[PDB]
């Protein structure tokens, strides 16, 4: 069984498994870091008693959520109820599955890349839709309808925001997109693409200020209200893993990915990614929540023509520079 | 080649292990923990007809997503298409923005009455 | 490559059979989404990478989202649907099934009587599809934009609430 | 193949109608004005009709790997544009009584006219498919424009579901055809076959599914059951447009497809279309015997006239004047159907019994009886010239069963057409310039029918000038 | 190495299954679902045909097919919405007022 | 002639009228609260909403929405039933009485001195502000004119508790808009106020420190120091609150033009305070009908 081909196969599989486990661990530890960084932002400490510095708080929450009674309503449809958190986790995990963290460290060097990310987001909206329908609660039903129409209103231009970087790199591949940022990062030319992708990625991740269950707690119309135990935990863990995925895609698409002058490439990638996770915390802790009609009006009247104009101007620059 | 099939194996292992991870998470959550009964436990939590604007928003998402797929196909082949394809895509985006402006002005994209 | 194609084709066939014989609209739409994922796997097996990407982005990500949206707003509790089960009643379904059966045998006779050198599975990237789309197929692009505009206007005019 | 400025000047009606669509849409976005948007739509359609002159002076050439422009394309573009102009003219007094938004009607008419022009210019399977869909979907909107009404909503649902089924059938047919041949151009459909092996089963099955879709679109038996319901339930200007423009554009693209393809001269396809044409003529004439509704009667009339059209279709490869017969018949049928459905529209306008029509509306009664004599193929009318052309083409190719079917269906059509035309003059128990414009449109249609039935030579010369490429 | 005939057979099977679902179901939603199945099967057949010949024309025809499918689904669901709004049922046999 | 004369404090299945003199006040007079299955079902049936009984006067689209009665906010627990056309509120009627404590019946049940803790919990964000009119009215009954030091002490504590209540209100409004950090900082400022109030009275939210004729104790030695720390602490924090959340355009879009009324609607409905004075009507009790030596400030 000793052969270089089988050795390369096993090392590549081990690299993929290591990447997957590190992403899941980072998402959970980033739920904990959400709590700690909110404490830092709000002149307090947050959880710092369970273990050293609160580092064992995640393990305590994990034990609680595993040994909490997992319950499915009698009026609910079992398969859809059991399927919605699976979608909310798996869709954004497999969306991460194309992100290159280092030269030679990638799981799938696909020819579609961010197209595959668009496939996973379009599948990810089904988690909210299925959580709303499955619970057999009308309040959760209209909450899921509102959140799903919001995510459609921002998914309508998520890909078009990415298309400026796609046009500049000339390919759908992620590694070619990173390699096109070897001289200048894409945040400078595709700045409008950068802000529109930030807004759309925050909105499709159901993060503040686009979170629906935290928007209206008086109505009790959230689509999470009938989930408990490890299903609600899967909803939360998939939300934070989606935050990690969106931040890493933002780093690879607008901030050069792993490219840097002095540090090793994974150190630069982790630093830029963690900076964008901290910016997620700061966005949650800083901005007020707009109204529903205001949010979808900002999605439709403003951001989509901005993405179209950005793509048109990017194309004009590209063909102008190609003599 | 060996590298491409190793990449395919790594991707397959990634998808399989992720799906098995969330499946085992469900198995552990359902199997572990005691269960107890209450009278109003099975009743849905309700703190103790939908409009057609949802359909309109989803419909607009579908239509503009198909035109987005057209621009997806354009964007990866911008340099080989040249200035002629730029003119065609400018006409395409002009029609797209005219339809968007028409939707805006007649209140189709206005959620509030 | 061929094994994935045959498995995905079998999954798509079984899922479509489950859609056309179901009473729950949401279950039927979920099985339809599963069949669309399987047909996307078929597309990826044949080297049409862009076609599978569009199947999950657009067909399984926009159109079925619209169908699921509509089924949500209808609140279909199976009123005179689950209480009838008339499609499962045999003398209703024997006729059209044998109609589609003889049509399928005729189409299979047509298919088996053609030259087949096999599909080599060479991947066709989205760059070549985009070059062709804005090259020899430009009027198709602009008039398809006009077709989407026509559908937009038609379904806005029909599907208002007032 | 790239696009040249000469290819742009060949694109003139398509570009003009598309620019009209954009301009009318932006004007609706500015301010909802029914008169100004209708005027803009009529101005754009008339501009395309005028620019057909520049297209003719441009010459006949190939603009795309998809489109081909020749005199055949000009003739069918002119027919579609005239039908759309008459549809707008009939639609304005009907839309004067519509409580909801009226401005989307002309947008849908313009997009359907765009699809008709594309079908006229189509030399490809992609252009054929896109033109069929670009005609169909605005007709989905227009048939159910008065969606509050029971009949209009029912007709819209029926037309939408059945045309989606026909679109899937047609698309699977060209999928099989492309799987066999490898090129989607019209000239290469069977070019890779020789030595008498043209009847390949996969190509024949793909063309059969295409025949299923197109025979839905042409109201051909046995895909004809939608025609009386969709004709009756739709608004009368929509019935006018669906009777004239859609049928003419789809039959023109079927003409071009069966001329250019090597598989078009297959024996099995010819026998299948002969059966379809025979059954279409006989069934459409027989099912209109006991119709008291004018719209269903004219739908069955459309089925019969399309059967005569298919009889003229079958002798394409043998006879030499089959295209000339189709053009003359289609000009006459456009004029007759425009007049008949226009008088029906003017009696159905504004949006809120043909017996005894002469005693309050004598001019419209005279126009109606002229068109019901025209659809019967009575001499001194252009429908007679079309029927004479169809019979001559059938006699040349020895299509004797089709000739007998035409004669028998002509007798049955004579029965019911004369029944209506003489029920006009029995005894039974407006005030705007657009209604007068519709009356002028139907009056010039009747005068054209009478003049070209007495003197058909200018129309024959015009149609003979519209010769497609060899 | 995948035969073209097997892909065409799969597309034909999905096409006739969609037609069966279109015919045997009274509910307008299930007929729209069946129509979507038929047009997606035709798009699959066109993709297989384009992939055998090594041409992008199959994927271009697939793109046109899904554009038609999206717009037709939009129009059909709008008609279904109005039918449910004014009729309170989805029985397609109930709308049969026009006959003969 | 009342449009609907139903009970507003007690449930509809209640026998007798509580504020009559022959009605027993205390719960120990009644049987102790037993919750059986039939009792739980019967009381859950009574809390269900029926469109016809509340005078809704109902179109095949008017859906009904339930807000409470459990309420995720600091200001009590209550219900609102909403008639909706799409998202538009066509009609609504508030359901109150879920927080009924019988404080007036306790006024008939406690003595003049012992009722002051119950006067504290009338508006539990007000404290000494709630104690002030009761002790003023009792001093009117007793013929007591309090000295000037008493008036200044009561004004000082009333303004301290007014700043506490307004801080909680602004923080809760900003949190309900969607910014969750000023509630943390405003409760820190509330802790500073609470330090001073604990030093003076010995309690945080319900001091019960005002008395008939004065206050319970003298001011402790060092009250001026804590008041100095609060007066130095407050204005920079308030300016940070404005700049961070109150001048945010998202908050302005959520707030400006929302539920607006004029002087006539404020006058006809008895609205007072900031809602009345935002209509331009200069009517404050401290300046129109001065009390407790508020004319010297
Ligand atoms: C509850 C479970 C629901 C279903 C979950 C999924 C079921 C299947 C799980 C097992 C999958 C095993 C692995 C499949 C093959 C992976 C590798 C692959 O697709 O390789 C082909 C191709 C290679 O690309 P490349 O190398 O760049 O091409 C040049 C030529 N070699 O690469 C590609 O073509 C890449 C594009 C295809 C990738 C597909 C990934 C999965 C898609 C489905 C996601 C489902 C999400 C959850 C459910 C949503 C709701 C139903
Ligand atoms: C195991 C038994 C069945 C168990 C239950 C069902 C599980 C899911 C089965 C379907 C999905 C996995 C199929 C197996 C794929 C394994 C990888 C493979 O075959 O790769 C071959 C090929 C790689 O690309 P290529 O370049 O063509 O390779 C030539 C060599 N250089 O690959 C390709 O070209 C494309 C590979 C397929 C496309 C990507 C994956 C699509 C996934 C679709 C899921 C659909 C929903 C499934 C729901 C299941 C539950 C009901
Ligand atoms: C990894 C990716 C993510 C990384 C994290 C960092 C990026 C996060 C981006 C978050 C974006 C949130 C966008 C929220 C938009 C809200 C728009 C809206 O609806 O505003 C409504 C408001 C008033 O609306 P109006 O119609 O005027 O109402 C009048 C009624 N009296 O209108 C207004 O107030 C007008 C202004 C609207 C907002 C404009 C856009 C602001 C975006 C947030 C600031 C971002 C700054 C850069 C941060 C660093 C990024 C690295
Ligand atoms: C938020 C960041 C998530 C990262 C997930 C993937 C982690 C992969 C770790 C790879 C480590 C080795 C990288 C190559 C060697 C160069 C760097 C060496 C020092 C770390
Ligand atoms: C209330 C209206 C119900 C309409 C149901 C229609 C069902 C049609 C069933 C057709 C069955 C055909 C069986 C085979 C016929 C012979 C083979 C095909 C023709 C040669
Ligand atoms: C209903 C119409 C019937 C028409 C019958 C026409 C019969 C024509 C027979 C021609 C035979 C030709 C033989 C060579």
């Amino acid at each position: 069984w000793i052969s270089p081909e089988l050795i390369e196969i096993l090392l590549t599989i081990l690299k993929a498994v290591v990447i997957l486990l590190v992403v899941v661990t980072c998402g959970a530890f980033m739920s904990f870091g959400e709590r700690r960084l909110l404490g830092l932002f709000q002149n307090r400490y947050g959880p710092n008693r369970v273990g050293w510095g609160g580092s064992l708080q995640l393990v305590a929450d994990m034990i609680k959520m595993f040994f909490k009674e997992d319950w499915i309503p009698k009026f609910s449809d079992r398969v859809i109820f059991t399927l919605a958190p699976m979608i909310a986790f798996t869709s954004l995990l497999l969306a991460f599955a194309i992100v290159p963290v280092s030269p030679g460290w990638v799981v799938a060097d696909l020819n579609i890349g961010i197209l595959f990310f668009l496939m996973m987001a379009g599948l990810a909206v089904y988690a909210v839709l299925f959580a709303g329908w499955s619970s057999n609660n009308k309040y959760s039903l209209l909450g899921a309808m509102r959140a799903s129409a919001q995510t459609l209103s921002y998914e309508v231009f998520l890909g078009l925001s990415l298309m400026g970087v796609v046009a500049q790199a000339g390919s759908f591949n992620m590694t070619d997109i990173v390699n096109s940022q070897a001289h200048v990062w894409n945040v400078i030319p595709q700045f409008f693409g950068f802000i529109t992708f930030a807004i759309a990625g925050v909105a499709v991740c159901h993060r503040h200020p686009f979170d629906q269950p935290e928007a209206e707690q008086e109505l009790a119309d959230g689509y999470h209200i009938e989930y408990s135990g490890m299903k609600f935990g899967l909803f939360f863990v998939g939300e934070y893993i989606g935050i990690v995925t969106i931040s890493a895609l933002m780093v690879t698409l607008f901030f050069g990915g792993w490219q840097g002058p002095l540090l090793p490439p994974f150190i630069w990638f982790a630093l830029k990614t963690a900076f964008f996770m901290m910016m997620f915390i700061l966005i949650r802790a800083s901005l007020p929540r707009p109204r529903y009609d205001q949010v979808m009006s900002f999605g439709w009247k403003i951001c989509l023509p901005l993405t179209l104009i950005n793509l048109l101007v990017t194309a004009a620059v590209i063909l102008w520079q190609a003599q | 080649s060996t590298e491409v099939i190793a990449h395919h194996w790594a991707f397959a292992i990634f998808l399989i292990v992720a799906i098995g991870l969330c499946c085992l998470m469900l198995v552990g959550g359902w199997f572990l923990g005691g269960r107890a009964r209450a009278r109003s436990k099975n009743v849905p939590f309700e703190s103790g007809r939908l409009s057609a604007k949802f359909y309109l928003v989803a419909m607009f998402f579908v239509i503009f997503d198909v035109e987005a797929l057209y621009l997806f196909a354009w964007s990866t082949s911008i340099r080989e298409s040249g200035w002629v394809g730029f003119v065609e895509a400018a006409i395409f985006i002009f029609v797209l923005l005219a339809g968007l402006v028409y939707l805006v002005r007649i209140g189709a994209l206005d959620w509030t009455p | 490559m061929e094994f994935a194609f045959y498995i995905c084709g079998l999954i798509a066939i079984l899922a479509t059979l489950r859609v056309i014989t179901h009473t729950n609209p949401v279950h039927a739409l979920l099985y339809l989404i599963i069949s669309l994922l399987a047909i996307s796997g078929v597309f990826f097996s044949l080297g049409a990478y862009f076609a599978g990407a569009l199947e999950i982005i657009v067909y399984a990500g926009a159109i079925m989202v619209l169908f699921v949206f509509v089924v949500m707003m209808l609140n279909l509790g199976g009123s005179e649907i689950e209480q009838e089960r008339q499609w499962l009643k045999p003398q209703v379904w024997i006729g059209p099934a044998i109609l589609s059966a003889i049509m399928l045998v005729v189409i299979v006779y047509a298919i088996l009587g053609v030259n087949d050198q096999g599909i080599d599975g060479t991947p066709i990237s989205a760059k070549a599809v985009g070059i062709t789309l804005f090259g020899p197929y430009v009027l198709a692009v602009e008039l398809a934009s006009m077709l989407l505009l026509a559908g937009l206007v038609v379904a806005f005019h029909v599907g208002r609430e007032e | 193949m790239t696009i040249t400025p000469q290819n742009l000047i060949a694109l003139l009606p398509l570009l003009i109608v598309g620019l009209t669509v954009v301009v009318v849409m932006l004007s609706i976005a500015w301010r909802r004005n029914h008169f100004l948007n209708a005027t803009l739509s009529v101005i754009g359609l008339n501009a395309a009709l005028v620019s057909l002159w520049f297209v003719g002076q441009a010459g006949a050439m190939d603009v795309t790997p998809l489109m081909r422009v020749d005199g055949f394309a000009m003739l069918y573009t002119g027919l579609v544009l005239l039908a759309s102009l008459a549809t707008c003219t009939f639609a304005y007094p009907w839309l004067e009584g519509y409580n909801d938004n009226k401005d989307e009607f002309y947008l849908l008419v313009l997009i359907a006219a765009l699809g008709g022009i594309l079908l006229a210019n189509a030399n490809h399977l992609a252009s054929l498919f896109l033109g069929i869909e670009l005609i169909s979907l605005p007709l989905f909107g227009l048939v159910g424009y008065a969606f509050r009404q029971k009949r209009s909503l029912e007709a819209s649902i029926k037309y939408t579901i059945l045309s989606a089924a026909a679109s899937s059938f047609l698309l699977f047919g060209m999928a099989l055809v492309y799987a066999q041949s490898g090129d989607l151009s019209f000239v290469a459909l069977g070019k890779n076959l020789g030595d008498g092996m043209l009847n390949e089963p996969l190509l024949l099955a793909g063309f059969g599914l295409m025949i299923v879709g197109l025979g839905f679109k042409l109201s051909l038996v046995p895909f004809h059951l939608w025609t009386p319901d969709v004709y009756q339930g739709a608004p009368a200007p929509v019935s006018t447009f669906l009777a004239t423009a859609s049928k003419i554009a789809i039959f023109g693209v079927v003409m071009r497809l069966f001329l250019y393809a090597p598989v078009g001269d297959s024996e099995a396809i010819r026998v299948v279309l002969a059966i379809i044409a025979f059954a279409s003529i006989i069934f459409g004439n027989l099912m209109a015997l006991s119709q008291t509704n004018i719209k269903r009667l004219l739908g069955y009339s459309s089925i019969s006239h399309l059967g005569y059209l298919l009889v003229a279709l079958i002798a394409l490869q043998t006879g030499e004047m089959s295209m000339e017969a189709v053009g003359v018949y289609l000009a006459g049928y456009l004029f007759s159907s425009l007049g008949a459905f226009g008088v029906v529209s003017l009696m159905s306008s504004p949006y809120r019994s043909y017996r005894g029509l002469f005693w309050h509306r004598p001019i419209l009664a005279a126009v109606m009886t002229v068109m019901m004599l025209s659809l019967a193929g009575i001499p001194m009318t252009l429908g007679f010239i079309g029927k004479f052309y169809v019979l001559a083409v059938g006699v040349q190719a020895h299509l004797w069963w089709l000739v007998g079917a035409v004669v028998v269906g002509s007798a049955i059509g004579l029965y019911y057409y004369l029944r209506v035309a003489v029920s006009l003059y029995l005894h039974a128990p407006p005030s705007n310039w657009q209604y007068s414009a519709g009356g002028i449109v139907v009056l010039i249609s009747a005068l054209l029918v009478l003049v070209l039935g007495v003197w058909p030579q200018p129309l024959i010369s015009i149609v003979r000038l519209a010769m497609p490429l060899m | 190495m995948i035969p073209l005939q097997h892909g065409l057979i799969l597309a034909a099977i999905l096409f006739v299954l969609g037609l069966t679902g279109l015919v045997i179901r009274r509910n307008l939603l299930f007929m729209l679902i069946g129509l979507e199945i038929m047009i997606n099967a035709s798009a699959l057949a066109f993709v297989v045909a384009g992939s055998y010949w090594g041409q992008t024309d199959g994927q271009v025809m697939y793109i046109l097919a899904i554009s038609l499918a999206a717009a037709e689904a939009s129009i059909g669901l709008a008609l279904l919405l109005q039918l449910h709004r004014r009729r309170q049922n989805l029985n397609i046999d109930s709308v049969s007022e026009m006959r003969g | 002639g009342h449009p609907n004369l139903r009970r507003i404090m007690m449930p509809q299945t209640w026998k007798g009228h509580p504020l009559r003199k022959d009605y027993p006040a205390r719960a120990t007079e009644f049987s102790p609260f037993e919750l059986t299955k039939a009792k739980q079902d019967l009381e859950m049936e009574a809390l269900t909403f029926k469109p016809e009984e509340w005078g809704m006067k109902r179109n095949e689209d008017f859906m009904f929405l339930n807000l409470g009665p459990n309420h995720p906010s600091a200001h009590g627990a209550f219900r609102i039933v909403l008639q909706l056309d799409g998202e538009e509120i066509v009609d609504c009627v508030p359901d109150i009485g879920y927080h009924h404590r019988g404080a007036e019946k306790m006024g008939e049940r406690q003595s003049w001195h012992s009722y002051i803790p119950y006067t504290d919990r009338i508006e539990y964000l007000g404290g000494c502000v709630n104690e002030m009119p009761y002790v003023l009215a009792v001093e009117k009954l007793a013929g007591i004119t309090v000295p000037d030091r008493v008036n200044v002490i009561r004004v000082m504590l009333s303004e301290l508790f007014r700043i506490n209540s307004h801080l909680l209100y602004i923080s809760t409004f900003i949190q309900d808009v969607g910014a969750m950090t000023p509630v943390f900082f405003a409760f820190t400022d509330r802790q500073k106020i609470y330090d001073l109030v604990e030093a003076i009275t010995g309690f945080r939210m319900h001091p019960a420190w005002f008395r008939i004729g004065g206050v319970a104790h003298d001011l402790p030695r060092g009250w001026d120091r804590l008041l100095r720390e609060f007066l130095d602490w407050m204005p920079k924090r308030l300016a940070s609150y404005e700049k961070a959340a109150l001048q945010n355009t998202i908050l302005k879009g959520r707030s400006q033009g929302v539920a607006a009324y004029g002087a006539k609607e404020a006058l006809e409905w008895g609205t007072t305070g900031a809602g009345l004075r935002a209509t331009g009507i200069d009517f404050d009790v401290r300046k129109a009908r001065p009390y407790s030596g508020y004319e010297n400030f």
